């Protein structure tokens, strides 16, 4: 199954975590 | 807290830095007077990214032949899923009370759990990648044992036609792997070991040329050729085994 590998999925997860933490930081 | 590779670092280091920034503002059980805005939508995006990471991971476990992956990937799925549930709960608690102290603790614990489980999956993935590199190294080691049975010029031509491109592949692989490493001392060891192997290849072929051409001669320098061949194979084999050992090294951090 070659559509999205683990590295790409981990990257999208990092991005969503970074958005969430910066969202909290902005208040 | 240092990451094993530059790929893992670029993904996880920003998340670790942002958690440590939040921890400055919130110690466990600490009260503040800052209303946290509604986190339902950013948390729902974390939830979607988590389910997608678990879906990709589970597809690997279902199709792989690597027994270590089948064993080490499923606990990391539980880690990330449990941690994501704490973030969903934190967002729900903050919606009713933007000052909720237990929700702030769930934010930190949830975020730490996501980072820890993602780190586990990435290290498990990297370890499988290292096993593939070692397989290529062992293939070269195995064909080097065939050098001793090459006795004709026709067989030497065949031998070099397989070994030459095979070595080029191994060199390219070690070059890319050393570039990805974060520990400088490990990179130097790989580069030097791979350079010694590259330089010894024409030395080996030269000794094999003389061996094959002086094989059935009285006055011949076969003895020196056979000795130079066996010595070059031994030195190349010790350096590849050094590469395999270095490839599996882990530093005291953490």
């Amino acid at each position: 199954g070659s559509h999205m590998n683990l590295l790409n999925a981990a990257t999208a997860l990092s991005g969503s975590m970074q958005y969430l933490l910066n969202y909290v930081n902005a208040g | 807290p240092v990451f094993h590779t530059r790929t893992i670092e670029s993904i996880l280091e920003p998340v670790a830095q942002q958690i440590s920034h939040l921890v400055i503002m919130h110690e466990e059980g600490e009260v503040d007077g800052k209303a946290i805005p509604d986190l339902t939508a950013p948390v729902a995006a974390v939830q979607a990214a988590v389910s997608n990471l678990v879906r990709v991971g589970k597809e690997t476990v279902q199709t792989t032949e690597d027994q270590i992956l089948k064993r080490d990937m499923p606990p990391a799925f539980i880690k990330v899923e449990n941690a994501c549930t704490k973030l969903v709960q934190a967002a729900q608690m903050l919606q009713s009370d933007p000052y909720s102290v237990p929700a702030r603790d769930y934010l930190i614990d949830g975020s730490r759990g996501i980072l820890s489980g993602t780190s586990d999956l990435l290290l498990t993935f990297d370890e499988a990648e290292v096993r593939k590199i070692i397989r290529v190294c062992k293939g070269i080691l195995e064909y080097l044992t065939v050098a001793e049975v090459v006795e004709t010029m026709e067989d030497l031509v065949t031998y070099t036609k397989n070994l030459g491109p095979g070595m080029t592949k191994m060199a390219k692989m070690i070059d890319e792997r050393q570039q990805e490493l974060t520990h400088q001392e490990h990179r130097v060891m790989l580069v030097n070991s791979m350079n010694t192997v590259k330089e010894l290849l024409p030395v080996l072929i030269s000794a094999m040329k003389i061996f094959v051409t002086t094989k059935n001669s009285k006055n011949q320098g076969i003895e020196e050729a056979l000795k130079n061949r066996n010595f070059t194979v031994e030195k190349m084999s010790a350096e590849i085994n050094e590469i395999i050992r270095v490839l599996q090294l882990t530093s005291w951090d953490e």
